[PDB]
């Protein structure tokens, strides 16, 4: 009963928790570069405002 | 006017040039199609204008012209009974122009010019009058429309039309300053109208539900919010409410959703009759339709029209409900927008002054006593769809910290049939402490005490349900399988609730109250019979328990006499028992 | 009317090229990009503004140059040409035939966008379509003008249950009543992102059915350009609007794969600089689904109607992908698939625990059909539900902590399957099935149905199981 | 001076920002007037100024502003406010302006609302004990007088009607510290940022209940008040209370509503201005703009007066490590965690006593001020409530059967300690009550489990049973 209970109910939980937070991680990394590229956008044409 | 030329196209997002002296907010007409849009940024010389309506075909240097005013409604008699646009305009008026398709570019007044009122004056010449107060009165669908003075108009009278018939545009009453006063007035939909004061909230809002009217209330003013994931039950839910409460005007903003779910209020409400005025049920409802397919600037609008229009109706000294068919619509909406204008998002891409704009829609209702002297009060039951059933998205969240109520569902209890598949561990209500004096003297004296009792018993069962899935319901002793199966019943028994059945749909006050006491009755009798020996199997067999089943299904006018039946056989059959 | 080209190309980068003094086009207008070898791409106009006009490329831009390349204008408005006579012909997604006969004459031209349904105009989806599926036309019936997809897996049979209701597909005018009458039928077929093996299945067994004869194909295959994928499903439903609401015909829609579909439109978004969303798809896929979606229903005082059957997959079974969870947002239900009841070998492995029709309750009822369909539906939901929830408490604690009575939930869980779900190629009937419903609700005692009332528990309660 | 200067050529108005050209002239920080058209007038400060252009955030909506016709002109270099002793009593908006009807104030001084940092050299150690009547937070979580103690709530929890029983209930005991004079009522000062109409009302209907309206200031902003309002409430209400406390010997109670609102404004700005940010989008100097608003109090040397401080704050989704929570327990001394599942169990107050936290605890207890057995019993209870949890945590996995016979004491002493300890109702208890509430518990266990007591104190109170008291 103990065997069964383990890997019908503990180990499905702490895959999903895991791909979850993996979710979450990835999309705040995307997030982050998509600002780095907005101000280097910014820096960019700075540069250009009368050569 | 401030006049203009089309500089760049870009979506649903248009810069005009030539645009100086243009006021923020205001209301703009694109293009010679004539479409309708509204200003958000000055820039120089610039604006920036988006647009309601479709941009395809569109080209540059197309007039843009500037109305000098910004979004308004019109309010008066002949809002009931209909249907409207996003931007107020009624769709069977537009249908016998265009046909089955909605092409962009027409203009229909929102309320109909040709139409005769009954005219009855209560004011006479040499009075004051101030804003809010009534100048007369119109006869509609069994109400008695009120025309009210402008909030923003002070003055004396000075001549009165006699009683008649006239259309909606011809003056009743004018001042001494020329002023005219007409049958309707516009107000901007980002302004709230003005109120003298606000009242504590103190009477149930009766919405027909066992479990929403018993375990988790709201009050007349309140607010509740009801999220959860595809197919849970809420649309079900608020038609049910729209369907049964006892609000005298309700309020329905289709946000975003689907054409279906409008075409069957449209078809199935004449055919229905209202609780408490016996005509029909579409003579007490508004709806504001703007489907998934329909352009998305107009989601914004649509809310603020909605509120605009159940505030006007709260002036008049009715209660109002008002049911907002997703707001995560709005909120994609406004993350559109933000993305258009390119600023910088502050979490899933939506902008910083998402939480301000949802309090600021919020805070509109409640309990007030209005301008005129009449109480009135308006309630709001906001739906949220978040993305796969997260609850931590950022517009649940900041939803949870305005409400009042919190009724959250669940994908388990709806994907085994279980409806309505309210968390009742999950949910909470606010209103529960100040509405008990209302119900110690309009339904029992031992209300509250025979709530908190069920409410323990769910709270037991939920305990023992760690221990039953280990160790298996046989091995549980007598004193809590008995408390297993008593919450089976509850559960199967008073929770559960078919909105499409002909009687369940519809459950009153002292029908809960007595299904609550014949279990809670069962319940005492079979604890009391436990410890004389007699087996789970000896009780569980008995045939009242088929009784507390079936008295779900019993009509509201037999419903005493199967009351007093089953207490009757409740206290026999125990004592046949050994 | 004589064309006008433009040669001031000034900037080139990616998919996206720049056009100066390009006042008079059109947003979203459609144009014809020429080089100095004479190849002609397609394009459409996503910005215009007083400086220069922005324009995505249909396809790659390898040879393009600033001195020889020219855009003329081809429409302001992307129309496709149709005519009653495209019954039976097969297309690539764009509009161009592939059969090798002689292209068709327009009768029409219309715009592959479409317009809104005016709420008012619609009417309630009311009338029961028999798809030869037991498991389908008893607890999750589909009513003509309802949208409801299938959720699939990685390794489901999806194309083979889409190919078996295309074959079977029937209006059946006997028990509502209705016209009495033989009624025009019509199946329109659109595959994104398909490969060659799966092209070559899908045409023999259209041509071995008998089916191609009242059949429309866009077919698009996984080589092609990924912008015919985004215009395929649009196409498809220009054509059934067409059929249905000038024609009277009671079309069908079935879209292959929307996975294919949405990876297509987060590869396009994703080239012009755009807020990503929950995993990198755009933030508009919502009203982009929308728009695809909502052109399926009935139009109040027309014979016609348009009915979908979109096929999707569930990436590792997850439910919670932003795809699944959208479609589920617009459609009127689904039908999931089972990977447990395809590792046994029953075919189709339809799981009616999560699926849901939810224009069930008025499509079916007093004189529409059987009377007892809406209790059966929902007894056999909650018995099975029962049956389900021991069947698992069994797994872990064991046989030691049944009774009959959970013991009797146990044998009617293992018995639905074998008999009701397992049906191969056949193309059974509705009375057939409903008798087959009230025999396993008889193993039940009578306590057990309480949601029946007693009447329909007395006419009917007693049999056994009928499968010989 | 005595002069306007009006500055007309606004180039730019988007969200809450507003662009003049010309105004080189303009102080950095400055208070602005915007006149509209039809004769509206908003408020506005510079946050940017230059020899180009100057960048002016506007305080209400933007509704109905014009490039043509709208102009700004200056009101005064640094942004101050008039404080008087005579405006207890009074109520007013989010930027200090009169609400309840009657005239104005006349200021007797103008103090900047930014304030300035105190000298560590001047300050000296909060030492005073003060008994809030909640056997929790007496005991286990002591409050001293000069102490900043937030409290970090949830969603649905009430922090409203705990901040206000303390309020209500708030006293000192100079017979146990020796002073034996008259004690003052605590003045109190309460700022709402954002805060609803349910919440005023039951704030406002307790304070008359109460009495304590005649001694306390109000600054209200509500839910339909513009966002960028939030911005100066708090230092409106800190300059208040710095000058009752340090120049008229008041002991402040200062209670802010939600700073939460505060951070959604703060992010609103920082983003419109497009910073650096933090985590979940918040700006990177958050921690410096709410360090410049907690540590304003304190007590002070040589004077007699004093300003607590007790913040609320909603964590979202419950999450301790969410920015706004993690910020204020790095810059305040303790937190006052409720618990949701002693708030479904229907215990009230439902304080979580193993999160909580208070720095300032060793000062005032011990011998001569409250009793020499607090620390200790203090600690005996927290190690042997963990010892419990731990105990609850494995009777999941083996069944409370299969327990020995040493840990079913400790899981009846948590159930026992839940039950009597936390669950107090609105009672109001003196300290000697809840120690001895806390020994009758503590008598529970065997006299050999009490490592982190003395043999002393064990012998003098140990034995006590709890009959005596709750049976
Ligand atoms: N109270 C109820 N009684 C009976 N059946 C119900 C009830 N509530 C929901 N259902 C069933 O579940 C379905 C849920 O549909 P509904 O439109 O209410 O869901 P939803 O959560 O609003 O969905 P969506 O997010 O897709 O808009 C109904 O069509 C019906 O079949
Ligand atoms: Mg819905």
């Amino acid at each position: 009963r103990r065997v069964n209970a383990l890997e019908q109910v503990v180990i499905p939980g702490i895959r999903a928790q895991i791909r979850f937070i993996q979710q979450v991680l990835e999309q705040r990394e995307r997030e982050d570069t998509f600002r780095l590229k907005r101000i280097k956008g910014k820096i960019e044409a700075r540069e250009a405002e009368e050569e | 006017m401030i006049q203009g030329v089309i500089q760049k196209i870009a979506g649903p997002a248009v810069i005009a040039k030539g645009m100086l002296g243009a006021r923020m907010y205001d209301i703009c007409k694109v293009g010679e199609e004539g479409l309708v849009g509204e200003i958000i940024r000055l820039d120089g010389d610039t604006a920036f204008v988006q647009v309601y309506e479709d941009t395809s075909g569109l080209k540059v240097g197309e007039p843009v012209v500037s109305t000098g005013l910004p979004l308004a409604v019109e309010l008066g008699p002949g809002m009931l009974n209909g249907i409207y646009d996003g931007i107020q305009r009624p769709l069977e008026r537009i249908r016998e122009k265009t046909g089955i398709y909605i092409t962009r570019g027409v203009v229909v007044h929102a309320l109909d010019r040709e139409k005769k009122w009954a005219w009855t004056p209560m004011v006479k010449p040499g009075d004051e009058v101030r804003g809010g107060m009534v100048l007369g009165t119109v006869p509609e669908f069994g109400f008695t429309h009120k025309i009210l003075v402008p909030p923003d108009v002070r003055g004396r009278v000075k001549e009165v039309k006699p009683a008649g018939e006239y259309t909606v545009e011809e003056p009743v009453v004018v001042l001494e300053d020329g002023t005219e006063l007409k049958m309707y007035h516009t107000w901007p939909v980002r302004r709230a109208r003005p109120v003298q004061r606000k009242l504590d909230p103190n009477t149930p809002f009766l919405t027909g539900m066992r479990i929403l009217d018993v375990l988790f209330p709201v009050a007349m003013g309140g607010t509740a919010a009801i999220p959860g994931p595809f197919g849970s039950g809420k649309t079900v839910t608020q038609q049910s409410l729209a369907k049964w409460s006892n609000a005298d005007v309700v309020v329905y903003v289709g946000c975003g959703e689907r054409g279906n779910e409008m075409t069957d209020v449209l078809v199935e409400f004449p055919e229905l009759t209202d609780p408490k005025t016996g005509g029909p049920l579409m003579h007490r409802t508004v709806l504001i339709a703007n489907t998934s397919n329909m352009p998305v600037a107009a989601r914004e609008a649509s809310i603020y029209v909605g509120v605009t229009i159940a505030e006007y109706f709260r002036d008049q000294g009715f209660s109002v409900a008002l049911m907002a068919d997703s707001t995560s619509r709005w909120a994609e909406a406004l993350r559109e927008i933000s993305s258009r204008l390119e600023e910088m998002p502050a979490e899933e891409g939506y902008p910083p002054y998402l939480a301000a704009r949802l309090a600021a829609f919020y805070e509109r209702a409640g309990k007030v006593i209005t301008l005129g002297g009449e109480e009135g009060a308006v309630t709001i039951v906001g739906a949220v769809s978040p993305p796969g059933g997260d609850m931590s998205e950022p517009v649940t969240q900041s939803t949870l910290r305005i409400v009042g109520a919190f009724w959250r569902l669940d994908a388990s209890l709806a994907f085994r049939r279980h409806f309505p598949a309210i968390n009742w561990n999950g949910s909470y209500s606010l209103f529960t402490s100040a509405l008990d004096p209302w119900y110690r003297e309009n339904v029992a004296e031992d209300y509250p005490e025979l709530r908190d009792a069920i409410s323990e018993l769910l709270q037991r069962e939920a305990g023992l349900q760690e221990i039953v899935q280990l160790v298996g319901p046989d091995a549980l002793q007598d004193a809590e399988r008995l408390v297993i199966e008593v919450g089976r019943i509850i559960r199967e028994d008073f929770l559960q609730q078919n909105a499409y059945h002909e009687v369940d749909a519809y459950c009153s006050m002292k029908k809960a109250y007595g299904i609550m006491k014949m279990i809670l009755a069962f319940y005492k009798e079979a604890e009391a019979a436990i410890k004389r020996g007699v087996s789970i199997d000896e009780i569980l067999q008995l045939p009242v328990l088929e009784r507390i089943g079936r008295a779900r299904y019993v009509s509201e006018e037999e419903f005493p006499a199967y009351f007093e039946e089953a207490m009757k056989e409740i206290q026999g059959a125990f004592k046949a028992l050994a | 009317l004589l064309k006008k080209e433009y040669t001031g190309i000034t900037y080139i980068s990616g998919p996206l090229l720049f056009v100066e003094n390009a006042k008079d086009l059109a947003y979203g207008a459609i144009v014809d990009i020429k080089d100095g070898t004479g190849r002609v791409r397609g394009g459409q106009v996503i910005e215009v503004s007083e400086e220069y006009a922005v324009i995505q490329v249909f396809e790659e831009t390898t040879g393009l140059d600033l001195a020889t390349t020219s855009v003329s204008l081809v429409e302001d408005v992307a129309r496709l040409g149709v005519s009653k006579e495209m019954l039976g012909r097969r297309f690539n997604g764009i509009g161009k035939p592939i059969d090798g006969l002689p292209p068709i004459t327009p009768e029409k031209r219309l715009p592959i966008t479409g317009l809104p349904l005016n709420p008012v105009a619609r009417r309630k989806p009311e009338q029961f379509i028999q798809t030869g599926i037991s498991t389908i036309d008893v607890m999750n019936t589909l009513v003509r003008g309802q949208k409801l997809p299938i959720f699939s897996g990685s390794g489901l049979p999806a194309n083979e249950i889409a190919a078996q209701i295309a074959r079977q597909a029937t209006v059946r005018p006997d028990l509502s009543g209705e016209g009495e009458k033989e009624e025009p039928f019509a199946v329109v077929f659109a595959a994104m992102g398909i490969t060659q093996r799966e092209l070559s299945y899908f045409i023999q067994e259209f041509e071995r059915t008998g089916a191609l004869s009242r059949s429309v194909l866009f077919l698009n295959k996984a080589d092609d350009p990924t912008i015919e994928r985004i215009l395929t499903p649009r196409m498809a439903l220009t054509v059934a609007e067409y059929l249905a609401f000038e024609h009277d015909y009671h079309v069908l829609v079935i879209l292959t794969d929307m996975t294919n579909y949405c990876e297509a439109l987060r590869e396009i978004g994703a080239a012009r600089e755009e807020i990503p969303g929950r995993r990198g798809y755009p933030g508009y896929m919502y009203t982009d689904l929308a728009t695809i979606y909502e052109r399926a229903g009935v139009v109040e005082g027309k014979k016609g109607s348009v009915t979908q059957i979109p096929i999707l997959s569930m990436p590792d079974d997850d439910r919670t992908h932003p795809i699944p969870d959208l479609t589920g947002y617009i459609t009127e239900g689904q039908i999931q698939l089972s990977r447990e009841l395809h590792r046994k070998g029953i075919y189709p492995p339809i799981d009616p625990l999560p699926s849901l029709s939810r224009l069930m309750n008025n499509g079916v009822g007093k004189g529409k059909t059987r009377e007892d369909h809406k209790q059966v539906s929902d007894q056999l939901y909650s018995a099975y539900a029962n049956g389900v929830d021991i069947r698992k408490l069994v797994a872990i604690i064991g046989e030691d902590a049944l009774t009959e009575n959970d013991r009797r939930y146990l044998q009617f869980a293992d018995a639905f399957e074998r008999f009701f779900i397992n049906q191969g190629q056949q193309n059974r009937s509705i009375e057939e099935s409903l008798q087959i419903a009230w025999a396993l609700l008889s193993m039940l005692p009578q306590g057990e149905l309480k949601r029946i009332s007693k009447d329909h528990i007395g006419k009917y309660y007693g049999q056994k199981l009928e499968e010989i």
